[PDB]
RNA sequence: GUCGACGUACUUCAUAGGAUCAUUUCUAUAGGAAUCGUCACUCUUUGACUCUUCAAAAGAGCCACUGAAUCCAACUUGGUUGAU
RNA sequence: CAUUGGUGAGCAGCGAAGGAUUUGGUGGAUUACUAGCUAAUAGCAAUCUAUUUCAAAGAAUUCAAACUUGGGGGAAUGCCUUGUUGA
RNA sequence: UGACGGAGCCAGCGAGUCUAACCUUGGCCGAGAGGUCUUGGUAAUCUUGUGAAACUCCGUCGUGCUGGGGAUAUUCAACGAGGAAUUCCUAGUAAGCGCAAGUCAUCAGCUUGCGUUGAUUACGUCCCUGCCCUUUGUACACAC
């Protein structure tokens, strides 16, 4: 019944599903808040989808992320990818396309690996 | 772009909403008296506002800075932005029309001659003329290249609205009495009119320059004709041999 | 064998190469009439470009590119059936 | 079964993948009640049963 | 190209199943071919079927390298990756160096954290043809697996009497010219299959005076691999030994790439059967 | 295959070894190597042009190579394919280097900047993404699928809003100053943008013919009857003679040949767009023909920093008072073609180089592109060459260090020197030599 | 290690009596059975038609005027001397 | 403890002599506006008839016409073409 | 870059009615085979899924090596990141880390998988060491 949006963030074998919907503004990773995501030195790697665009985008929506697999740093990279492209997809579908591609421009100017992973490797020289 | 709408309130504050989702995006507060004109570039990069305190503000739009502010000598009643040439015209309170460009922020023409309040005005689609209409029951056309008044119409009803077509086809005026829309066609779409001022170098009045035949007797000069005549003369045997049909016609 | 050039060449073979039959054999629709309805409704593209008519003949190398259009409701409901739907790329 | 998993063909639409659904780990939810009944019953049905 | 290669292998094994299914018509069409050739009477089964003869009117115009290697045998040079098992010892890295010097058009790939599915996918979309995976036991290399990549076969061998060029002496540098090949008594159809596998990873058409040679000599299912350079004297031909020597024994040969082990086995070593040690290329 | 446009001969033919059909190509700047990609092979075929052989087959795409382009300056190859990937190949000089850039959806029509710095790809999402080549990261994208006019076909039963047929661009092209992109596709709008600001400059409706198919977005509901539309009814047997009562259209044919053999209306689509290398225009290969869109400076008063004292009257007073440089820069600030022509012809030969040395650097591309578009058809050949010689001598270092500004104004000038002036010089040279022969030698008997 | 002769061993091949149908009458037989300008009723089979399920997908699109149906609120009536 | 599951019981908020959902019919647009009919240089439109008939013109040895056939094989009787006998 | 002592946390492989010790001390029943109970010692990569380790945090210490018979209720073997030489190596690569399996050859004095963490430096050049190719341009223009 609610406007909701589901995205995916992947690094090596971690995978994070982020559901974004309209709400009061709560960002929850694995049930716990976002301010508990260990190893606590990469908590700003998790935070930078919020601090790159401002918390006034997150003031009206609530995100929840479920992260399985991987290790510590692969899980924080999956979390930040899921949060970033979930915010982009929510502003695409339920807010205007101008804020959509402003968010895409800001995340892509920081690093496009917030939005597109580096996936299939190696190179056979 | 169609994304942004701009509201200019009577307490001097421009608010910028998104047309798709309907919410406040930005809010500029420069003027203190009523904002009577807002426009923006064709590249969404510089906006221009004019209030009836007689300041034209020039803002960057992507960055939210102001690029400058220019104080005119009368309260401004109406702005029209010609968007391809980046020239906007202001109907001031001293009954002049100030034509000012937004790139370098200078008053570049100032058109005098109206006797009462300018009700409306509009640019030509090529941006060469500006047609205004005012409460002295008149409609004037100004050639802003030369800066003078090309034509004038005394019309019995006061024309309250003047709009050109976005092609150069039609002028649409709207008067005080009459429930309809009066429609005019510019004869200068079919002929060329002289930009020579009315009141109450014929090639430069008709915006042409017929190129002179040779500039100096010590200068080589080709023929006034097609360039291909030399090649036709030099190789007209092989061109006609090409042009023959492949077998002889049946006579 | 060259007796295929008399025996096994057949209007049914040219008709099995049509787009809804290719679809139904690729399990992309449950029946040939469903495949006809879907490519009439404009869900199916081969390559990049949307194919709109049922009679389109699909060669062997050109059946690797029979997919659904992106932003298809059918593509969305199969992705959301396996809840692999990523709303970033619209489906 | 491993060969069928290798040859799934992910552009596979059925009409029954509207009703049938999938849990969080990706496996198949099979409702253990009915499929001719309903698991949740309405408020007036609960009123009559109670 | 995922879907193209899957459906191409599907169509190939469909055509192969159809060939072995309708291969009776090939030989009975051969029977009526030689019955036309020498005017001898035709059997009852080939005499009463009217459809086969009125297909034989069409089919009278019908008529080495095998199905995986046949498309691009001498047309195109191979491309080989040589990689070790995982976290290899230094003597296995020396041996993988020696095998990449054995095969021309071979490079070597560092192995660690490479899953074999996405390794195979990276190879078979980067365009390599063969993969040689080498396995060790405390330095001593014990196996090599050759996988031909456009869904071709894998031949898995064990290596038995391994002496290495790094192990012997500083005898100089190798030659790296396109060698000549020698295959000694590969007599069965499995022998020709193993020959085609082992020799479509060398460049086609060496020079006639190419002065290095490499021999795969079968001695009771133990392919001795030696490599020699030569210079032809006035009285004989003088052979010097260069590069590694070993004995490889085929224990498996299956019909897919390295990743699955769901591929159909063409041959594998029945070890514990009752008549195991009584026949060769068993 | 390669074509000499002097002797009109196909002198080279390149085939592969695999019997594939080629859909796009790209040549070297220093034309040693041609390169071509197919839509059924996933490889790129690299041929030498001097010899004829197949130099290489580049591999690494896992989808059909939709587009190829060589960078014009540093000669790096950029291919892009339907596996959602643009890929950059360093071919020359011992590298064999591959850099794959992934992108969001499958790519059709890559294009390459004139300086080779960046590459703009068009995707099937509807976007034009622009990437830095050397540091393989995205510089910026345009979202174009909402300023595309996708009409409704007659045969299809889904609206033009919900259609997924043509809301993407199958051909894009850079402007020669590198600042704009023209783009077209299987729709009847061609759109051009400026890549710094990523905003639509202008959208052109390529057809209003209702005889083509994808033109109208909304179809007249009078023509939709109780069984089918009235334009899918074939009234071909109501015809006066047999040769158009005949139906010889084999059924599932799209984009074959011979318009009689397809049974549908010809859809409207642009298959290739290109900018003009010399004069401010673009050509679009639609179904109706090669549509050529061009500006002209005769109309559209667009000044450049004029003030109130800058006037045609003021310019001819400065010309009559023979401040020639002031008259020239007043006409440049007017940007009026007749005034620039009048002042240009009124400057005497004695002081062409003083004026051409004292022209300010912002008015240099204006006088160069004016001299080009004037001198192609003007008769004053020695006057125009004197002006070109004075401009190239006085300010020909600014041009060389600002190449891409004068990249279309200098190509228009050497469209004048080699195409009228060199033909005239050839004629007078042949006359001189035939005179010297006819009077210097011996005709006796 | 190759092909002939002899020897051995193995595989395949029969086709008769009778009836019926096949000629827009008549399949060759007299050993067989059929030539009628409709009236009604019941049972059965089939196909459309409208609505619908598995089970969705797409809407020849907009605006105006006019009628209807359902769910709320509001009012009225019956109702703990008993509604559902 | 989650439902980003169904069915309800209710608040806050929004809130001008009511609100929501669904549907049938008609009208106007869906291409760029020079009026209806007929035997038409004009008549009629309340009607063409009791002038609607004469005259003139007008007829290719083209007295040729399936550019229209699913494939293989045949064609008793047809049909086509050519010759022939008898009138 | 340590040593003690607590705490938080993060994987991917792997599912055959199949998976798994030895030597004793004694009691009771039984004809015997044996059964059942009892008992100490030795060995151990445990046992099928939950779970890893490196890592992260919080208290505490505080950085000059090892021996047996002698002597009370000091002094006689190795070794503190390994010489000359030598081998291998270019991105999820080197290296660190653990966890599973044990697939007809090989392997358990181990082998193969699987994830976790993840760089430095080349990405040029034929100068050295070598290996290879060509020395009519042929293949069709233009140019050299």
């Amino acid at each position: 019944a609610v406007p909701s949006v589901q995205t995916f963030g992947k690094k090596k074998s971690a995978t994070a599903v982020a559901h974004v919907k309209a709400g009061k503004g709560l960002i929850k990773v694995n049930g716990s808040p976002i301010t508990l995501v260990e190893p606590e030195i990469l908590r700003f790697k998790v935070y930078e989808p919020l601090l790159l665009v401002g918390l006034d985008k997150f003031s009206n929506i609530d995100i929840r992320v479920r992260v399985t697999g991987g290790g510590h740093v692969s899980q924080v990279y999956a979390i930040r990818q899921a949060i970033a492209k979930g915010l982009v997809a929510y502003h695409q579908k339920y807010v205007d396309e101008q804020s959509k591609n402003e968010l895409k421009k800001a995340f892509t100017s920081y690093d496009r690996t917030l939005l597109i992973a580096d996936s299939r490797r190696p190179e056979p020289k | 772009c169609g994304n942004f709408g701009f509201i200019g309130s009577s307490n001097g504050s421009i608010t910028i909403y998104n047309m798709q989702s309907g919410i406040l995006r930005k809010k500029y507060k420069l003027h203190k008296r009523a904002v009577t004109g807002i426009s923006l570039d064709g590249m969404n990069r510089k906006m221009v506002s004019c209030g009836l305190d007689g300041i034209v503000g020039f803002y960057d739009f992507n960055k939210s800075t102001l690029l400058g502010k220019l104080k005119l000598d009368a309260p401004i009643t109406a702005m029209v932005y010609h968007r391809s040439s980046d020239l906007f015209a202001l109907a001031l309170d001293d009954l002049s029309i100030v034509v000012i460009d937004a790139v370098t922020q200078r008053v570049v023409r100032q058109l005098w001659g109206h006797s009462n309040r300018i009700t409306a005005f509009d640019f030509s689609p090529e941006g060469r003329w500006i047609v205004s209409a005012s409460l002295d029951s008149t409609i004037r056309t100004w050639d802003l290249p030369t800066g003078g008044c090309i034509d004038g119409i005394i019309v019995d009803n006061v024309a309250t609205n003047v709009k050109f077509s976005p092609n150069g086809d039609l002028l649409a005026t709207t008067h005080v009495t009459g429930n309809g829309i009066c429609i005019w066609t510019n004869r200068a779409q079919f002929k060329t009119v002289s930009t020579r001022t009315i009141d109450e170098l014929n090639d430069i009045d008709f915006n042409t320059y017929t190129s002179l035949e040779q500039i100096d007797k010590e200068l080589l000069t080709l023929s006034i004709g097609p360039r291909s005549k030399m090649n036709t003369l030099l190789h007209l045997d092989v061109i006609r041999k090409r042009s023959k049909p492949k077998e002889a016609p049946k006579k | 064998k060259i007796s295929d050039l008399e025996n096994k060449v057949t209007v049914s073979a040219i008709c099995r190469r049509r787009l809804p039959v290719i679809m139904h054999r690729l399990k992309m629709a449950e029946t040939i009439q469903d495949a006809v309805k879907f490519i009439e409704q404009g869900h199916v593209r081969v390559g990049p470009n949307l194919i709109n008519d049922p009679a389109y003949l699909v060669t062997r190398n050109m059946e690797d590119y029979v997919t659904w259009v992106d932003n298809s409701k059918i593509k969305k409901t199969l992705l959301r059936y396996r809840n692999q739907i990523d709303d970033f790329d619209f489906s | 079964l491993r060969e069928k998993a290798k040859e799934r063909n992910p552009d596979e639409y059925y009409h029954a993948m509207h009703s049938r659904k999938t849990d969080a780990k990706g496996l198949l939810i099979s409702s253990r009640h009915g499929d001719e009944e309903d698991e949740s019953l309405s408020m007036d049905q609960v009123k009559l049963l109670k | 190209m995922l879907r193209r290669q899957a459906r191409e292998r599907r169509e190939y094994l469909y055509r192969k199943a159809q060939e072995l299914q309708d291969s009776q018509l090939q030989q009975k069409r051969q029977i009526i071919k030689q019955a036309l050739a020498q005017g001898k009477p035709l059997p009852k089964e080939l005499a009463e079927d009217e459809s086969l003869q009125k297909d034989f009117r069409y089919d009278q115009s019908l008529k080495q390298v095998d199905d995986e290697y046949a498309a691009t045998s001498g047309i195109m040079d191979p491309r080989i990756i040589v990689t070790t098992s995982r976290d290899p010892s230094t003597r296995l890295s020396q041996f993988a160096k020696e095998i990449k010097l054995l095969f021309p058009n071979a490079v070597r790939l560092n192995r660690g954290n490479y899953v074999m599915p996405n390794l195979v996918d990276a190879c078979k979309k980067s365009g390599t043809t063969d993969l040689v995976v080498l396995h060790e036991h405390r330095g001593v290399p014990t196996s090599l697996t050759i996988s031909h990549f456009p869904h071709g076969p894998t031949a898995q061998f064990s290596l038995h009497n391994v002496v290495m060029r790094h192990d012997i002496i500083n005898a100089g540098n190798q030659s790296e010219v396109n060698p000549h090949l020698i295959f000694d008594n590969f007599t069965t159809a499995l022998g020709k299959r193993v020959v085609c596998i082992l020799k479509h990873l060398f460049n086609a058409g060496p020079k006639k005076d190419s002065e290095r040679v490499i021999t795969f000599a079968n001695r009771g299912d133990f392919i001795s691999v030696r490599q020699h350079v030569y210079v032809r004297t006035r009285e004989g031909v003088e052979i010097a030994e260069v590069g590694p020597r070993f004995e490889m024994r085929l224990f498996e040969l299956r019909l897919g790439t390295l990743e699955n082990k769901d591929a159909d086995v063409e041959w594998q070593l029945r070890r514990f059967i009752r008549t195991a040690n009584k026949k060769d290329y068993l | 295959r390669a074509w000499d446009l002097i002797r009109y001969r196909n002198f080279r033919t390149f085939t592969g070894t695999e019997r594939i059909q080629f859909n796009c190509l790209a040549v070297d700047p220093s034309g040693e190597v041609v390169c071509a990609g197919s839509l059924d092979n996933f490889d790129i075929h690299v041929w030498s042009v001097q010899t004829g052989q197949l130099l290489d087959a580049l591999s690494g795409h896992e989808g059909p190579v939709s587009c190829l382009s060589f960078s014009q300056e540093n000669s790096v190859l950029a291919s892009a394919s339907w596996d959602k990937t643009i890929r950059i190949w360093s071919i020359f000089g011992r590298s064999q280097q591959v850099e794959p850039i992934e992108v969001y959806s499958d790519v059709l029509a890559l294009s390459m900047r004139p300086d080779g710095k960046e590459v703009a790809v068009s995707t099937l999402k509807g976007q034009i993404s622009i990437f830095n080549i050397e540091d393989a990261k995205q510089v910026g994208n345009i979202d174009c699928r909402k300023d595309i006019i996708s009409g409704r076909f007659n045969q299809d039963r889904f609206t033009a809003k919900n259609s997924e047929r043509s809301k993407f661009f199958t051909t894009i092209h850079y402007s020669f100053d590198g600042m704009a992109i023209v783009a077209g596709g299987n729709n009847n709008s061609i759109c051009l943008y400026d890549v710094p600001n990523e905003v639509l400059l202008k959208r052109f409706i390529v057809s209003r013919n209702m005889a083509l198919n994808g033109t109208l977005e909304f179809l007249n509901s009078k023509k939709m009857t109780e069984a089918g539309s009235l334009d899918l009814i074939d009234d071909a047997g109501e015809n006066s003679d047999l040769e158009d009562r005949i139906d010889n259209s084999l059924p599932g044919s799209q984009r074959g040949g011979d318009l009689s053999t397809r049974k549908m209306r010809p859809e409207v689509r642009v298959t290739s767009v290109q900018f003009s290398p010399t004069a401010n225009a673009f050509a679009a290969a639609s179904t109706e023909g090669l549509l050529i869109y061009s500006t002209n400076d005769t109309i559209l008063f667009d000044p450049f920093d004029l003030d109130v004292d800058v006037t045609p009257h003021s310019t001819v007073e400065a010309l009559r008072e023979k401040q020639f440089l002031n008259a020239l820069v007043m006409a440049f600030r007017l940007n009026e073609e007749y005034l620039i022509n009048k002042v240009y012809e009124a400057i005497p030969i004695k002081e062409i180089p003083l004026v051409a040395s004292n022209i300010p650097a912002i008015y240099l591309p204006r006088i160069l592109k004016f001299i080009g578009d004037f001198a192609i058809e003007s008769q004053h050949i020695e006057f125009n060459l004197i002006w070109i010689k004075a401009l190239l001598s006085a300010s020909g270092g600014y041009i060389n260090e600002h190449k891409y500004l004068f990249s279309t104004a200098m190509r228009s000038i050497q469209r004048f020197i080699v195409r009228v002036a060199k033909e005239v010089v050839n004629t007078t040279t042949d006359n001189k030599y035939t005179y010297r022969f006819l009077v210097s030698t011996d005709g006796s008997m």
